[PDB]
């Protein structure tokens, strides 16, 4: 990704079937 | 189960996924026609009842 994202971004990745947008996001790893 | 996931149930199993019975649907108005029916041949009130 050269351009969009920018320097420590973080990303929503390990759950996506429950993301839509509006409901509260927590961190686990 | 994720996201965009259905399944089914079938064989005998469609049968009963579409009615297992529906049976006391009909000893319902079973007892509904043996009740007016009887209601006509005793041709009483509540005395069939019996």
């Amino acid at each position: 990704v050269t351009e969009g994202l920018k320097a420590g971004d973080r990303v929503v990745i390990s759950g996506l079937q429950k993301v839509r947008p509006g409901v509260q996001v927590k961190a686990q790893e | 189960l994720p996201t965009g996931v259905g399944y089914d149930w079938t064989g005998m199993s469609y049968q009963e996924r579409l009615s297992g019975n529906q049976a006391p649907s009909l000893y319902a108005i079973s007892l509904i026609v043996v009740f007016l029916c009887l209601a006509a041949l005793y041709e009483s009130w509540s005395i069939p009842f019996s």
